[PDB]
């Protein structure tokens, strides 16, 4: 096509809006699996602890939301004529928010099982659960605030 | 105590052996001895429907319930029980009762899986909890001839209908037969229920029968057992009818359990609420949250706590009923408890209750409370 | 053939259309195999909680479902003379929806494992098995999500 | 198909309700290989349409 603008180009793009959802889908299940089986083990005992421990489970699918938003975004800027830039900044987001989301969901899944095992057996530790999973959760927040200020370059005085 | 049955199809072979495909003709076969007067009382279970309305007969189930009908050793508490059957047969009262169970005689597949998940796991539950439902009559100062049988048979009926939930949600589910009568084939393995009378009815509507070992008769023979006597039809001031439908109906009230003073008015229905006079008066409204407390806490808690309460000791539930089971911490091993967490409110509740009628835990395991 | 065209254009659209299917049935497979042992497991004691437990394998077929749909859909859009553009908007459909399938199959495969273990002596546990795996259920349909708005522009003005 | 066979046939060996659940799981697992049969099908009904 152009030497600007070759033909392999949209494939970058593709591969990171691919990206993406994949690796926060990936976190996401490990927290939500690793989460959903402490939950699982200790409400036997206290089954009316068992819609107060659900917190793990909603932070590790705020990550996958994260991913679709992310994915979303790029997806609505893939063309047959863009540059190489494009493609370049659009893997590069895709990258960024997703690997920061697989590391964000590892840490909720493994902060998760043990605060709620914790917590079964002492009410003043799901305070510091919640604290230790914001800290977690902010992760995945500065991957989606990367991807973010990469996606609004993509196109700004391309030629 | 009171209930002991079997499943030896070789100690009285005999009348199995040949093709006996005769409702006529068999009285003879089924003296085999020298007693008369206790060989008929055998056949009378399928003698007033051995020749109007049915299909060939003698089906292979129908001997079965007539030769393990053991009269052989004891002859009184099948015959109360007959005295008693086709005298409760005679009021519109069993017969509007024997007419409410009856008939006259893309993301819509999300839908209706959801429907039909929904049909497996609430028969599931249901299943449930007739299974340890036949332990609480085994317990001391209840009874076995009524109880067991009545709540076998809905155990099987509810077998059936959840798995025809699941085998309906997997062929709908691999889409968008053989496997029921698979089922069905399995069920009738192991046990069976203990014979029961047959239960004639005969009106202007025509002369019907019904089995008492199907699910719908027996889920209208308890909804009739439900409901106070009156001022009339007990009193000597009525002698027209009444005393002899009316003492049948209590002397089995009372075989379940319930005193003539409870009410049990069932729920289900397509209102929002039931009526004013016939409401449960906040001692039983109390009690009747706290066994829905315990046959959904736990599979076993029901038993002894109805055997805590009929020695009177309703107040010691919570400690009870406590035990310890294992969790894997980030500290190790931890054996922490499970307690049921009744209130004090609904602890004195389960006092002035003296003994739960079998009738009312029944209730309890329809959903009907 | 043609620069925006070339011949090697096909490849990534059936490597695409082959591989949402495959990841979904991965991702299915696993789902079933552990859910359907702790079935069998559990229900030796309690055969009256057969058809309640069988929620975590019906959970997992959806996830070929969704993979087929994919399939079909980027199968009635392939050509002989179609750029690389669709190709690889195809190829990024197909692994969106089917990696996102094998993450929600090992988490839903996971969790119903636990949870039907857990629900056999705990009655009250069997609602929140049914959250955590509807939680673990929205995964493989996010990846729909981004599969089909990826295959809704395969096609827009390509010349 | 092997693991949920192996499974079910060691747990239906001393509990005869569990062979019904044990073909519901198996028509599940047989449905994929169902599926990528008809994925098949499709593809290889439009190998030599319109092939220049």
């Amino acid at each position: 096509m152009t030497e600007l603008c070759p033909v392999y180009a949209p494939f970058f793009g593709a591969i990171g809006c691919a990206s993406a959802i994949i690796f926060t889908s990936l976190g996401a299940a490990y927290g939500t699996a690793k989460s959903g089986v402490g939950i699982c083990a200790t409400c036997v005992l206290r089954p009316d602890l068992l819609f107060k421990n659900i917190v793990p489970v909603i932070m590790a699918g705020i990550i996958a939301i994260y991913g679709l938003v992310v994915s979303v975004l790029v997806c609505y800027s893939l063309g047959q004529k863009q540059a190489l830039y494009t493609g370049f900044i659009q893997l590069g987001a895709g990258l960024s928010v997703g690997l920061s989301g697989l590391a964000a969901g590892f840490a909720i899944g493994i902060v998760g099982d043990a605060g709620v095992r914790g917590s079964s057996q002492q009410p003043r530790l799901f305070v510091g659960m919640i604290l230790i999973l914001i800290f977690a959760e902010v992760l995945g927040l500065y991957g989606l605030i990367v991807a973010l200020l990469l996606n609004s370059r993509a196109t700004q005085d391309v030629v | 105590a009171s209930v002991s049955e079997g499943v030896l199809r070789k100690k009285y072979t005999k009348f199995f052996q040949e093709n006996i495909k005769t409702h006529l003709d068999l009285k003879q076969a089924l003296l085999k001895e020298e007693k008369p007067e206790t060989a008929l009382l055998a056949y009378s279970l399928v003698s007033p429907s051995g020749y109007r309305g049915e299909p060939l007969t003698e089906r292979k189930i129908l001997e079965v319930v007539s030769l393990l009908d053991e009269v052989k050793v004891d002859g009184d508490t099948y015959q109360q029980l007959k005295n008693t059957f086709d005298s409760i047969s005679k009021d519109p009262r069993m017969q509007v009762s024997l007419e409410n169970q009856y008939p006259g005689k893309g993301v819509g597949l999300l839908v209706a899986t959801g429907r039909e998940l929904h049909k497996a796991s609430v028969n599931g539950d249901a299943e449930a909890y007739h299974h340890q439902l036949e332990q609480i009559s085994q317990l001391p100062g209840r009874d076995q001839r009524l109880s067991m049988p009545m709540q076998q048979t809905l155990a099987i009926g509810h077998a059936m209908l959840s798995a025809e939930g699941a085998v309906g949600a997997t062929l709908g589910m691999a889409t968008g037969y053989g496997l029921n009568n698979e089922v069905q084939d399995q069920l009738k393995q192991g046990p069976m229920s203990g014979v029961l009378p047959r239960l004639e009815i005969s009106n202007v509507k025509g002369d019907f029968t019904f089995s008492m070992q199907e699910p719908a008769a027996v889920r209208a023979l308890m909804a009739y057992l439900g409901p106070k006597e009156d001022t009339s039809m007990s009193s000597p001031q009525a002698p027209k009818e009444a005393q002899e439908m009316e003492a049948a109906r209590l002397t089995l009230k009372q075989m379940l359990g319930s005193s003539p003073n409870e009410h049990l008015v069932p729920d289900v229905d397509s209102l929002l609420k039931l009526s004013d006079e016939d409401m449960p008066s906040q001692t039983e409204s109390t009690a009747n949250g706290a066994f829905k407390k315990l046959l959904s806490e736990d599979w076993d808690w029901l038993m002894p706590a109805v055997r805590a309460m009929d020695k009177g000791e309703a107040g010691k539930i919570n400690e009870k009923l406590t035990y310890k089971l294992p969790l894997d911490a980030a500290n190790g091993r931890v054996y922490l408890d499970k307690s049921p967490n009744l209130s004090d409110a609904q602890l004195d509740a389960l006092d002035k209750l003296g003994s739960p009628s079998q009738l009312r835990l029944m209730y309890l395991a329809e959903g009907w409370i």
